[PDB]
RNA sequence: CUCUUGGAUCAGGACAUCCCAAUGGUGUAGAAGCUAUUAAUGGUUCGUUUGUUCAACGAUUAAAGUCCUACGUGAUCUG
């Protein structure tokens, strides 16, 4: 017919050019993933000291888990794992152009598959010379704070004893109740109801004759953007980029999350320790334990606790 | 987690408590903003047709780890001033009690078991 | 020049704006002098709106 | 609650023929190189597929009349011969099911 | 070869990697002290450090009743009565402030959870608390104690008799009628055992990680 | 909410839904290729792998008789379990059946369908996809490149 | 001479404010109180009838406010 067809990269591949472009594929990521190990030695922008009031770029992670942990005292904290994984910087907008009063860098995680993709973005990602990543995200950085694009990122990006903010997408829980969904109390069991048990009362007074925009009515619940604020680092692995945050985060397990140092008033101007620009390992000035921890959190392999 | 109506077991060796009575003893009022009672929490008892206050030293319902779960609701009678209305206890009485937020030295002093 | 206009009389701290977002408790009023400073060009603009033929030429 | 007005035609005639409403058009038809007559991608062929259940009943059919009753499932495999073909070593014993007419070309 | 149960993972869609992490923290903290090998139904003494008080400890012997949890937050319930007072404490292994481990008495029980003890007699949860440890043969096998224990009147904490809870150390017979046991197995379920799909084959995952405790060892 | 269940749910309950798979898993095993719906042949396929399972631990084993005694109806069938398919799959780690979709049914129900078989068998050979060979002149570009790749280090 | 209201559910709004907040006077020593000005922010409990002509009682609370919305609300339920 001399009409429209779809395809699909497997259709015309034969036995033999179906391995080999899977493994073809494959040493590309590699190649490409290497190259940009090494960024002090790329021309570098230049890097500016800090100052008061300046922002810092955050990175993309993914959810491990939960786990116990203990401090000095004996108390009891759960914790939730995140992992960096293939965390780099892909675009610079300067302030003008952003229509923000400050600049914005967007960061990408997670490489992925190339096959299913559409066509814009694998030509955007080649300009960049890296393979696709699952998500973008965009942070605002202060002029001082810039960095390339193209530079890989490091969970020793942060350091343990500072606040940080995570915001992911919750679990989506479907098309849901007035009860459910509103914590609604309902109706009694007994005594007479008649198919009235689950259902809301009355939507609203009858002189309006209408209802008011934003009533609360059953409808989807879920899958929607939350931002959790103020949740403590307790350690870092640095081996295989690992960092431990208090408490719960949204999302199920294999999410990806977006995490940056805290807005809250309190940890106003607490940068200046951190990294200022990020962390290089490629400088080596330093070989990091592998692993990093905070004082008041009782490390394993130590001596049972004693409360004398 | 003892509520309105519930029916509580007084360790203690006071006669009010000891004399064997038709009803065991029903609280009535829990001092709490939540009506929930946990241990180390006041409450408002009916006894032989009196009213008396009481305080809870354990209960049926799981807590955290590492602490006792005892097989039934104890109470002790308190005065309205705050001393105990009995002189001894027998039965195992938690650690906790020593630094909740309360008075609980007089109770600690009259009870010989911690567990 | 929009941000320049003057006002006769106690105008500016006695002529109120009003408007309504449409949610319970969405309603809003606002005298001439705080809404010349968050928005420099909105009193003139609103005065022109209220004198244009009521149809659907005036947008 | 019953209905306080009727319906326009004008008013129907947007509700049943929106978009959403129409039968969606397919792209995935294809011709078979073996018979020529068509199929989807990711389904078998269905006239292909009705020559191999033909051939499966006729033999299905001649086991049937061998075992005689139910309850006779051999534990030995099982082969398949046509008129002018004679059983191997390899196909000693193990039952035989005779057919009469000769191999088909597409059955190997 | 007694792989203690926390070491098993749990199915579901979680990373390996997860697991291999919180791996070594148990590990780490086993060299420091040392975890006995124990089953339900041993009587255990164990030995903590009290928060509240100033560098005092405390210790408490019971039966264990009950292994849940996996990975670092493990756990395991030990009953006991004192002055006639039933009591419970729930404790988890890798806590710091665990000083020891003690296992008076090794041994195996018919069932894998003795819940029921809180509807038996009080004979059957009472220990003297004094008790010496009892000798152990390398060379053996573990026991396996068989006592069937006695229960109160009907009215209890659960439904033991139903087939869902599958209790075999219990004396039905004496507190049930036969027309009883009939109207219990209403509830059966009989086709859940044979079906393929629900069964959790974990003996190449028990052996990988005998080699690797071992190799680290 | 229905996250992370892996069972359908069919026929009058729990107990109904083994009993319709039980008996579409004994005639897979007498005839070695069937019909059914899409969906039941996709639930009972993985019950199928399994059965060859229990039928490699032996015949002596207590634990596969009881099994094979269960879920064949018919027990002229646990002989051909043990000593015929078993045997075949030998060598074999997994992968047993084989399962295609089928051209609608004609029936006024219109219901989605499948053929389920046991790899192997001594029936016609069913009319499967093939991949293009490697003459055509996609697979000749990529054929030569990595040519190319693998002579030149 | 006579003769529609309760409850459940969900609440929208007024200020003539019960609690929380900022203040003036006092026959304000401190602590308690009495009175007046400003402000609508969120909140404003659980059980029970022997006597009481639209009442009362027990235990509490930082407080257990006064009112309008065809009994606000029965094609949502009920006495
Ligand atoms: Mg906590
Ligand atoms: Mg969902
Ligand atoms: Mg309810
Ligand atoms: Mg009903
Ligand atoms: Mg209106
Ligand atoms: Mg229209
Ligand atoms: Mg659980
Ligand atoms: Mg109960
Ligand atoms: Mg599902
Ligand atoms: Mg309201
Ligand atoms: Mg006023
Ligand atoms: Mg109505
Ligand atoms: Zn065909």
């Amino acid at each position: 017919l001399h009409s429209k067809s779809s395809t699909w990269w497997d259709e015309h591949l034969s036995e033999e050019n179906l391995s080999f472009v899977k493994q073809l594929v494959s040493d590309e990521n590699k190649t490409q993933l290497t190259s940009k190990l090494n960024p002090l030695k790329d021309e570098p922008w230049p890097l500016h000291p800090w100052e008061p009031g300046s922002f810092r770029v955050g990175l993309i992670a993914l959810k491990l888990g939960m786990m116990p942990l203990w401090t000095k005292d004996g108390q009891k904290h759960a914790v939730t794992l995140l992992q960096v994984q293939d965390c780099h910087v892909l675009k610079y907008t300067p302030k003008e152009d952003h229509n923000g009063k400050i600049a914005a860098l967007t960061v990408g995680g997670k490489t992925v598959s190339r096959f299913y993709k559409p066509d814009s973005r694998l030509e955007f990602y080649r300009d960049l010379g890296l393979p696709p990543k699952q998500i973008h995200k965009i942070f605002h950085v202060t002029d001082n704070a810039v960095i390339k694009p193209g530079t890989p990122l490091y969970a020793a990006h942060f350091r343990p004893g500072q606040y940080v903010d995570v915001t992911a997408k919750t679990i989506g829980k479907g098309f849901q109740g007035v009860m459910k969904r509103w914590g609604f109390k309902g109706q009694p069991a007994s005594h007479g109801q008649t198919k009235t048990h689950r259902r809301p009362g009355a939507i609203s007074t009858g002189d309006i004759a209408r209802v008011w925009p934003g009533t609360k009515m059953p409808g989807r619940m879920g899958n929607q953007n939350r931002t959790v604020y103020g949740l403590k680092v307790w350690r870092v692995n640095t081996k295989h980029n690992i960092i431990y945050v208090n408490g719960s985060v949204p999302g199920h397990k294999n999410c990806l999350v977006k995490i940056k140092d805290s807005t809250l008033p309190a940890y106003k101007d607490s940068c200046k320790n951190l990294p200022f620009p990020t962390y290089f390992p490629d400088g080596d000035e330093e070989e990091l334990p592998e692993d990093l921890f905070d004082e008041s959190v009782w490390q394993p392999s130590e001596p049972s606790i004693t409360f004398a | 987690a003892v509520q309105k109506m519930t029916r509580v077991r007084v360790v203690d060796n006071s006669a009010l408590g000891s004399t064997p009575y038709h009803r065991p003893p029903r609280c009535i009022h829990v001092y709490n903003k939540s009506g929930v009672g946990k241990v180390g929490d006041q409450i408002l008892l009916a006894i032989r047709g009196q009213k008396k206050k009481a305080l809870i030293v354990g209960h049926r319902m799981p807590g955290s780890r590492m602490t006792p779960k005892f097989d039934s609701n104890n109470v002790v009678l308190i005065e309205d001033n705050g001393n105990p209305v009995g002189t001894r206890i027998k039965i195992p009485i938690p650690t906790s009690l020593r630094r909740r937020e309360g008075e609980y030295s007089k109770v600690l002093a009259i009870a010989q078991n911690f567990v | 020049n929009t941000r320049h206009i003057a006002f006769s009389g106690n105008k500016w701290e006695q002529k109120v704006y009003s408007s309504h977002t449409g949610y319970p408790g969405g309603f809003r009023q606002v005298t001439a002098a705080q809404l010349h400073r968050k928005d420099p060009v909105a009193i003139v603009k609103l005065a022109i709106y209220g004198m244009l033929p009521k149809n659907l030429h005036r947008r | 609650a019953a209905p306080k007005n009727r319906r326009t035609i004008e008013v129907n005639r947007c509700r049943r023929r929106n978009p959403q409403k129409l039968i969606k058009i397919k792209n995935n038809i294809d011709i078979c190189p073996e018979c020529g007559h068509l199929k989807q991608k990711h389904v078998l062929c269905g006239y292909c597929y009705e020559k191999v259940r033909q051939e499966t009943t006729k033999i299905r059919q001649q086991i049937g009349a061998q075992e005689g009753g139910p309850f006779r499932a051999p534990s030995v495999e099982t082969m398949v011969l046509y008129t002018g073909e004679k059983p191997s070593e390899k196909d000693q014993g193990k039952r035989i099911v005779e057919r009469n007419i000769k191999r088909p070309s597409w059955f190997t | 070869r007694f792989l203690s149960p926390e070491f098993i993972p749990p199915r579901g869609r979680t990373n390996p990697l997860k697991f291999k992490i919180e791996r070594k923290d148990m590990l780490d903290r086993r060299k420091v002290l040392p975890i006995p090998e124990f089953y339900v139904g041993s009587i255990l003494r164990v030995t903590t450090a009290d928060p509240y008080a100033s560098g005092k400890t405390s210790q408490f012997l019971g039966i264990c009743i009950k292994r849940s949890g996996n990975g670092l937050g493990a756990t395991f319930t030990l009953r006991n009565t004192i002055e006639g007072q039933g009591v419970e404490i729930c404790f988890e292994l890798y806590n710091p402030r665990i000083q020891e481990i003690q296992v008076v008495k090794l041994e195996k029980r018919l069932d894998d959870n003795l819940l029921y003890l809180r509807d038996a007699l009080p004979e059957y949860s009472t220990f003297d608390v004094n008790m010496k440890p009892v000798p152990q043969e390398a060379c053996q096998e573990v026991p396996v104690n068989k006592l069937k224990v006695k229960m109160k009147p009907k009215p209890w904490s659960k439904r033991w008799e139903r087939p869902n809870f599958n209790i075999k150390g219990i004396r039905f017979d004496l507190a049930l009628t036969e027309e009883q046991m009939k109207e219990a197995q209403k509830w059966n379920k009989p086709w859940i055992e044979f079906d393929m799909m629900r069964e959790y084959d974990t003996s190449k995952i028990e052996a990988a990680l005998w080699e690797e405790i071992e190799a680290s060892k | 909410i229905s996250h992370g269940r892996v069972y359908r749910r069919l026929g009058l309950g729990p107990e109904s839904r083994i009993h319709l798979l039980r008996n579409l898993l004994t005639g897979l095993v007498r005839h070695e290729r069937i019909e059914a719906t899409w969906a039941r042949a996709d639930e009972m396929r993985g019950y199928a792998e399994k059965l060859i399972d229990y039928g490699k631990l032996g015949d002596t084993n207590e634990r596969a008789m009881r099994m094979a005694d269960f879920w064949l109806t018919e027990k002229d069938l646990i002989p051909k379990l043990f000593k015929v398919l078993a045997p075949r799959f030998q060598g074999q780690n997994g992968n047993y059946t084989r399962m295609l979709q089928i051209p609608n049914r004609k029936e006024q129900d219109r219901a989605k369908m499948a053929v389920i078989e046991y790899k192997g068998n001594y029936l016609p050979p069913l009319p499967l996809p093939h991949r293009d060979s490697n003459l055509t002149l996609l697979n000749q570009l990529l054929l030569g490149l990595q040519q190319d790749l693998h002579h030149n280090q």
